[PDB]
């Protein structure tokens, strides 16, 4: 049982990892392009929006 | 495109008719589950009263009891406990002869862990309104033992030790020691249960045994005491 | 024992997350304007099931979903005309999850039977009854139309063949049962939350978890990932939703409120992904800002406490549905 | 001037906490969907009652008793007559129909969720107000009230000043319907209640040994009782012998019953859902 645990820790030891500035930079880049595709973000116009 | 509007109005129609009339069953149905420590002799009540879950339909005095039972799920942890909170009652199973068998190992006693789950139970942030009916299997084991030496509840038990039996007791048409030892379970049993929350929900403790059969009865009573409770503190009488 | 070498292994990987932490996601989002109070009204509220509601799943034309209810009762709505389309009896009245498949034939729902009931609309039958889990399950999720992941109280994950009906591989190793699962836009990938309050992520193709991530306190009930599919928030009963990070191996923010302690039950993103919407045991589903951790705005629409909170592909609208049998729209 | 004036402000108070209190009621129920239950329909109905009370007969009452005549057209105190004694009957009814469903509710449990629906609740209000506004509108617009007497014939005929004068079979029958049935039908169904409670209480008294009733079937009962025993004791009285009551005592004692209206929100609405309700609405 131990083995098994060791042995998956050892296989996720060995991954690449990149900064946590980038990934932050990346997401905030993602939000920012893709803010204005979004019906939540920007209040729907009542002749666009299907519900109302 | 009004004609695609019109079959799905009628549609809808026919389902919201037959949502009605699902409904009524479903008000009319009471539902009850079933929890027990597992070795307590839930089945032996099961075949007198009547996949993981196991659903029984009992009905009495043209009244459609529910009940539920799940086994399959053996862990500690419980989150599908907090799924059955309409039930009506859960009906709670525990074997009070088993005070002396200690336990895997390691465990204080079978019948401690049956109070910690009763306490666990009715400790519950969703079952604050869930009455609990508590049921006592193996009375006649229970008597066996106690009558017979070298196993003693103050053995195992040191609160048993500083007991007396109540003054407003009804012995069955027994032992004083045997009395002793079962009103000290119940007394146990109601102690957890009173202090947490009151009026909310309450306990109601039977003596059953594996020959009594009248456990339905029991059930349907203690279900009609629940909901006379619930509708008199809902309208602040009681 | 071998318990000296795990616990090496886990000191390794906490250094090694350490140093590959230089800033917070505050300190990079703090710059940036705030999105704002938001309100949200409700649209529409859906109403005709007899019990509490546990899950939903949007449509992919984001016109339909499903819903699931303890009365046994699995009803599909028309979100836009507020209209019934399909309502399935049940055989377990006991039920935790539903999905609906992207190609919208089938409709697949589970519960404490143990089993998961696969549905086909357009032939309501039961096309598919798979057994082969011993604890309840309480997630489905479909990757195609044939292939249908399910997420169990076994603790094991396991990835399913509708026409075969077995299991094609299982998903092992990790030590609590799961509640909450979340497919990625490819598709390639998914991770399930359990007790243990470490989520993990898996390969579906390869069957085996990439990463652990440990960062809550308590039971995970939700999980779901950005829409960019790289990071993925998670909600438990400690009243804190964290946005991990696949590529980082680690948390970036803690969603929290020190007003509020109940805990999170479902949790869902906007389609930019800026809003990060979680529903409460408080009766109150909030709104959350991702970029800055800061709230925006709250939904009270709801009576009883909140089950499950899906939105729209399209992003046009967000599905609460709660314990007191009503399922409303918000816009 | 003071004492009229001094009237005019109770009257005023009365009118203004009687709508207050059935609006306020009326849209507590109305906004929230958790709040809506064939109880709560009741409750509806008797403050749709209460209501119309407060907003007709109360204002237009208070008019006639401080500018001592009706300037109004004869067919509009006959109209205000008949919504008089519409609304008196519908409130009382509603009462007796709010006692026996809780009877129904506490005595036959696993029957009561079945027995009562939406639909049966819609059908049993239609049909106590339907008889309320026979009651009320049948006699006094067909005309089958008028007494006989002249002094009655004069009042009527003329359009300064009207005032009731009553049958005694339509006085009587009246005050049986309104009052007296429902009267005995409340009395009977909370004492079986009450049984039904103290029976409870001596169960849970009897394990786990080691009031509230009363008190809650005293005001229930008492607040009902003062404000219309008397009134309809009066009503039974005058038409028996006509010496000893006097209009001021009568006029008195059904201005005390419409108090009733006012009260009824206070006693029938006094459950914490209704509390967070009224919090949430101001
Ligand atoms: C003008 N005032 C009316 C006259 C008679 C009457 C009332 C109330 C209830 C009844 O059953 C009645 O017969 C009074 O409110």
């Amino acid at each position: 049982q131990a083995r098994k645990l060791v042995e998956q820790l050892k296989m996720e030891a060995n991954i690449d990892r990149i900064k946590v500035s980038k990934a932050a930079a990346d997401l905030m880049a993602y939000c920012e392009a893709h803010a204005k595709e979004d019906p939540l973000l920007t209040p729907v116009p009542a002749s666009e929006n299907p519900f109302r | 495109q009004r004609n695609e509007e019109k079959a799905q109005r009628e549609a809808n129609k026919k389902i919201e008719k037959q949502l009605q009339k699902d409904k009524q069953v479903y008000r009319a149905t009471h539902r009850l589950l079933l929890l027990g420590a597992g070795e307590s002799g839930k089945s032996t009540i099961v075949k007198q009263m009547r996949s993981g879950i196991f659903e029984t339909k009992f009905q009495v005095d043209k009244v459609n009891f529910h009940m539920f039972d799940v086994g399959g799920q053996r862990d500690e942890r419980r989150k599908w406990i907090q799924c059955f909170n309409d039930v009506t009652a859960i009906i709670f199973v525990v074997a009070s002869s088993s005070y002396n068998m200690v336990i895997e190992d390691n465990q204080t006693n079978r019948l401690q862990e049956a109070l910690n789950l009763f306490k666990s139970i009715w400790n519950n942030r969703w079952l604050r309104t869930i009455s609990v009916i508590l049921f006592l299997n193996k009375q006649d084991l229970l008597a066996e033992k106690v009558l017979a030496g070298k196993s003693k509840i103050e053995d195992y038990f040191p609160e048993f030790a500083r007991y007396t039996t109540p003054e407003d007791a009804t012995p069955e048409p027994e032992d004083p020691r045997v009395t002793r030892a079962k009103y000290f379970i119940r007394d146990e049993f109601l102690r957890i249960s009173t202090a947490s929350g009151d009026g909310r929900h309450y306990c109601y403790p039977h003596f059953t045994c594996a020959v009594d059969t009248e456990n339905i009865r029991r059930v349907f009573n203690d279900c009609r005491d629940i909901i006379q409770r619930m509708h008199l503190r809902q309208y602040e009488l009681l | 024992q071998l318990r000296q070498e795990a616990e090496q292994l886990k000191n390794q990987i906490r250094d090694a997350r350490k140093a590959c932490a230089d800033a917070t996601l505050s300190q990079i989002t703090n710059n940036i304007d705030p999105v704002g109070r938001i309100q949200m009204r409700t649209r529409r509220t859906l109403r005709g099931h007899l019990a509490k509601i546990y899950a939903m799943h949007w449509g992919t034309d984001s016109r339909l979903l499903v819903s699931a209810s303890q009365d046994g009762k699995l009803i599909i709505w028309d979100s836009y005309t507020t209209n019934k389309v399909h309502a399935i009896p049940l055989r377990s009245s006991w039920v935790m999850t539903c999905a609906y498949a992207p190609s919208g034939n089938y409709v697949a729902c589970g519960g404490l039977d143990n089993i998961c009931s696969i549905y086909n609309l357009k032939t309501v039958r039961v096309s598919r009854e798979l057994a082969g889990h011993t604890g309840y399950l309480s997630c489905c999720r479909f990757l195609d139309d044939n292939q249908i992941v399910t997420s169990s109280g076994d603790t094991t994950c396991a990835l399913w063949d509708i026409e075969t009906g077995q299991q094609t591989t299982t998903f092992t190793g990790h030590t609590g049962d799961v509640m909450s699962l979340s497919l990625a836009p490819d598709t390639r990938l998914f991770v399930s939350g359990a007790c243990d309050a470490s989520a993990k992520l898996w390969d579906v193709r390869e069957g085996m978890c990439r990463q652990t991530f440990t960062g809550h306190e308590s039971d995970i009930n939700a999980i779901c990932f950005f829409p960019n599919g790289n990071a993925f928030a998670t909600g438990s009963d400690d009243a804190t939703c964290r946005l991990f990070d696949l590529r980082a191996d680690q948390e970036l923010m803690t969603y929290s409120h020190d007003n509020i302690i109940c805990g999170i039950t479902s949790v869902s993103f906007s389609k930019s992904g800026r809003l990060l919407l979680a529903g409460y045991d408080d009766f109150n589903c909030n709104v959350w800002d991702a970029l800055k951790a800061d709230r925006a705005g709250v939904l009270a629409g709801h009576d009883n406490r909140v089950s499950c909170l899906g939105v729209t592909d399209d992003g046009m609208a967000v599905a609460t549905g709660s314990w007191d049998s009503f399922l409303k729209i918000w816009n | 001037e003071v004492w009229v004036v001094g009237m005019g402000i109770v009257m005023s108070l009365i009118v203004l906490a009687i709508v207050f209190g059935n609006v306020l009621v009326i849209t507590a129920i109305a906004k929230f969907e958790r709040l809506q239950t064939v109880t709560n329909y009741f409750i509806t109905s008797l403050a749709c009652a209460d209501l119309v009370m407060g907003l007709a007969v109360v204002p237009f009452g208070a008019a006639h008793i401080l500018t001592k005549t009706w300037t109004f057209g004869n067919f509009w105190c006959e109209f205000w007559t008949s919504i008089d004694v519409l609304c008196v009957t519908a409130s009382i009814e509603t009462l007796c129909v709010i006692a026996v469903d809780r009877y129904f509710a506490i005595t036959s449990p696993f029957k009561y969720q079945s027995l009562l629906t939406k639909n049966k609740a819609r059908v049993i209000i239609l049909m106590v107000w339907i008889v309320s506004g026979l009651t009320s509108f049948l006699p006094i617009q067909m005309h089958w009230y008028r007494a006989t007497h002249q002094e009655a014939i004069n009042c009527y005929a003329e359009e300064t000043c009207c005032d009731f004068f009553t049958n005694q079979a339509y006085a009587i029958a009246s005050s049986i319907v309104s009052f007296y049935v429902p009267l005995v039908i409340m009395v009977f169904v909370y004492s079986r209640v009450f049984q039904e409670a103290k029976r409870q209480l001596q169960k849970i008294d009897k394990s786990e040994g080691r009031h509230k009733a009363l008190k809650t079937l005293g005001i229930i009962m008492g607040t009902f009782t003062l404000c219309w025993l008397p009134f309809f004791i009066v009503n039974i009285v005058h038409v028996i012998q006509d010496n000893l009551i006097r209009k001021e005592v009568y006029i008195l004692l059904n201005w005390i019953g419409y108090v009733n209206s006012g009260f009824n929100p206070l006693i029938y609405c006094r459950s914490p859902d209704f509390r967070i309700a009224f919090q949430e609405l101001l």
